[PDB]
């Protein structure tokens, strides 16, 4: 898939690709945030 | 009041207001204010726009 990224005031999964403007596909809002998804990090208890 | 050839160009600013910040025009957006928790995240500044009515007038007529 490509990288999910999630808007800050209505919230959508807008994927941008390299080459367009950076701008949510519902509302415009331009600060977008990034998706967290699974990959393995190892922390220690301590 | 200053001159022009042999004519006397005058400038007042009858009123200057100063908008609360929106988004620039020409922008496709659904909530076209801006908000502070924007410009700290994006790192601009929280501005609005100034704006006023000069009074321009040659010879001591409004024109
Ligand atoms: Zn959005």
């Amino acid at each position: 898939q490509p990288m999910i990224y999630i808007c800050g005031e209505c919230h959508t999964e807008n994927e941008i690709k390299s080459r367009d403007p950076i701008r949510c596909r519902e509302c415009g809002y331009r600060i977008m945030y990034k998706k967290r998804t699974k990959r393995l990090v190892v922390f220690d208890a301590r | 009041e200053f001159a022009f050839k042999d004519e006397r160009i005058s400038f007042t600013i009858l009123d200057a207001v100063i908008s609360p910040p929106t988004v620039p025009k020409g922008t496709i957006c659904k909530e076209a204010n801006v908000y502070p928790a924007e410009c700290r995240g994006r790192r601009s500044t929280y501005r609005g726009k100034l704006t006023a009515d000069i009074n321009w007038a040659v010879n001591g007529i409004s024109k």
